[PDB]
């Protein structure tokens, strides 16, 4: 197991990032729960989303894989929580390593783009009725996040 | 050494199938498409040529078990057929009737699976057997 | 003028003259609608139309009616 | 073998960047602060620690954040890299790495990893710090 | 092994057998700090080291200290 | 002074290299006292001899000045104790320090070159006859070099 | 700012003195060449054209003291000679007689000596008085 995983567990582990929870699994080092606390005065603010981020072992030359345990109403987020975020595909360099990335996703439901983002049904009512969209994101917190 | 939990493996399956493969003869993927635990897929096999089996289209659900890769996946026809290993009131498959599914190992995945079941359907006992009528259903 | 349609609802319509090319109608409803051309694919007459092609190519002529079918996108 | 110097005027890394100088290294991979090689560079055209002729234009900064180095890629320090027998690198646009991780990092893509800059096998080459 | 101090001062330590040719070891130099063999002079008890004698042949063992210096002739 | 002098001075100062020894001057911080062991199987070997450093200001720069403050028969230092070594100068080299130039006088003591040489006299002697030459080296050693 | 030691000044002085300087009308070097502590110097002038002096060749020595270059050194004349500042019995030169021994600085050397001598000879109260017979020399 590469040194620097640990590190950055470790870190992760001694210094925790604000909005942000970040325990290993116990059966295996490389996988993750991870819980974000929506961003504040975003809809989705209140609640808590969980996330599975998981590194295949070429990690940091293959970026890690992430994934929303949680139902959530975003663009750029699919019904299955798969997460279209440019620094996990193509712009994937290892300097960034994991805590990054996880705020980089804090910012994602703050900053929605529509950027062909998956659910383009997701997209058309945001682009169309911002303002509806935005409501239902709450709907969506108050119904999944909230336990 | 490196251990890959389920749902991200089952997701890596999901991709496979989607991309589809090879011959296409056999395929897979998800049987709903809400269910964020991916539990429930559908498969389906082509006969093979110069069967009984052959130029028919069996659909079959597949449900993968929480220790799911390490356990072996539960399965069943939704196709009418006659067959070793295949139960025929229930269209379900005897684990230990199968090689694959009595010998299970975590680095198995569905495509495996099927193209198992393709396989078996050539042999001499399963190409032999009459088969019902097109379209019935357990 | 011709009339475009939706699996949707809408009906919108044009303004062309068959000399037009199918890039060149994509680009007025991308205007009205907001779609752009690489998205919009369109039928009529049991037939995708192309790029290159006019308007009188396909004779579509009497202010005729077309269905559009918008790529779902999945990168 | 430890936090950065000049083998010339003997500084450490604060003390030279403090002073609002350079650190850079030259192609034959020796290090030295910007100054002092500039006024090396006025009297003769060879590397002051192993006599490489550079004629110039044969240099560039490098950048490395505490003054102790590490490859921000595997996240080992200077004595875990050397032992293992790896090289401590830079590449042109002045940004360090352990050779083995650098390698790879090529394989899949042509861009440095800190910054993006393209590169190639040709514009890497070894420092000895 | 063996300690070899550099021209900075730092001390680096090598890996090597007795039979180990004088080359050979300005090999390991080189590698370590990137100087070419041609440069390098090596010194101990305040002499010079040969190329192609021994390790042994100077008696040089065990944990002892080399002292390098930058290519001479003198004259 | 610069830092580096200094460092140098003080580095010096802090670790001894073996059978070189060298003491700064108290009215000249630049001006050094200096005795070098003679080494193994020389002529001079198991000898004393004393040398004068001074540093010009230009140094590093500038090379430093060394010179034999004790008789000595040698083809490359002349009768005045004057070192024709080329690190001092065309050779030089900022990188080169106090204490490398030093063991480089004392490996030459070890490897005399007349190919070209200072003394001219000496030189000839050493070509023409070197098991003389080495026996006047150890002798004058004895008569100088030994108090 | 920066001080040399004796010793090295002393060498630069030398190597001068062995180039040679100006139009050679000066000229020192070591009195012998086995000394370390370049204590002595051999100096000559050649007395300058249009006085008493003219064509004519002396020697001085001069010792270098430990103090050297800060203080002045030691000067003396071996051919006899007449002149303002020079001892008639010992042929030694007062510090304070002459002006450049009388205010010495580090800075002049041996050749600055020399050549204050040579001009001096041209100066008026010198350049009129009789000599000696050519080649005598004081006791030593
Ligand atoms: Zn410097
Ligand atoms: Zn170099
Ligand atoms: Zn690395
Ligand atoms: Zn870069």
């Amino acid at each position: 197991l590469p040194r620097r995983i640990i590190k950055e567990t470790q870190r992760l582990l001694a210094e925790p990032v604000p909005g942000i929870k970040a325990e290993p699994d116990e059966s295996n080092a490389r996988y993750f729960h991870v819980v974000i606390a929506g961003p504040q005065d975003s809809p989705f603010e209140g609640g808590t989303f969980k996330l599975e981020l998981f590194l295949p072992e070429e990690y940091p030359m293959a970026a890690p894989k992430v994934r929303f345990m949680t139902k959530i109403y975003h663009p750029n987020v699919d019904k299955l929580g798969r997460i279209k975020l440019d620094i996990l595909a193509d712009k994937w360099s290892p300097a960034l390593q994991i805590r990054t990335v996880l705020l980089s996703i804090q910012a994602l439901l703050s900053a929605p783009n529509p950027d062909d983002p998956l659910a383009n049904d997701v997209a058309e009512q945001w682009k169309t009725n911002e303002a509806q969209a935005i409501e239902t994101a709450r709907a969506w917190t108050r119904l999944y996040a909230m336990n | 050494g490196v251990k890959v939990p389920r749902n991200f493996r089952l997701l890596e399956e999901l991709e496979e199938g989607q991309k589809g493969v090879g011959d296409g003869t056999v395929s897979w993927g998800l049987e709903d498409d809400e269910d964020m635990t991916l539990t429930r897929w559908t498969g389906m096999i082509i006969g093979p040529p110069r069967t009984n089996y052959e130029n028919r289209i069996y659909s079959l659900k597949v449900e993968c078990g929480p220790k799911y890769p390490e356990a072996p996946p539960s399965v069943r026809f939704v196709t009418k057929i006659n067959m070793n290993g295949i139960n025929n009131s229930s269209g379900m498959v005897d684990a230990r009737s199968i090689p694959v599914l009595a010998k299970w190992q975590n680095s198995y995945s569905i495509k495996v699976v099927l193209q198992e079941l393709r396989r078996l359907m050539m042999s001499k006992e399963n190409m032999k057997l009459p088969q019902p009528p097109e379209g019935q259903t357990y | 003028q011709i009339f475009v349609k939706t699996l949707t609802g809408k009906t919108i319509t044009l303004e062309v003259e068959p000399s037009d090319t199918i890039e060149n109608v994509k680009a007025k409803i991308q205007d009205k609608e907001g779609i752009p051309p690489d998205q919009q694919r369109l039928i009529f007459a049991g037939k995708q139309l192309e790029d290159g092609r006019t308007l009188s190519d396909y004779n579509i002529q009497k202010e005729s009616t077309l269905h559009l079918v918008l790529r779902l996108r999945g990168g | 073998s430890g936090t950065v110097s000049c083998p010339i005027c003997m500084d450490g890394y604060s003390e030279i960047v403090q002073n609002g100088r350079l650190i850079v290294s030259t192609e034959c991979g020796h290090v030295f602060c910007s100054q002092c090689l500039r006024d090396s560079l006025k009297n003769a055209n060879t590397c002051p620690t192993c006599r490489k002729k550079i004629n110039h234009k044969r240099y560039h900064p490098i950048y490395i954040g505490s003054g102790t180095v590490s490859c921000p890629i595997c996240m080992d320090g200077y004595s875990e890299i050397v032992q293992n027998g790896r090289l401590i690198v830079s590449t042109e646009c002045g940004h360090v790495f352990c050779s083995q991780c650098l390698r790879d990092s090529l394989k899949n893509a042509n861009t440095c990893p800190t910054c993006r800059k393209k590169i190639n096998h040709k514009r890497y080459h070894p420092i000895y710090i």
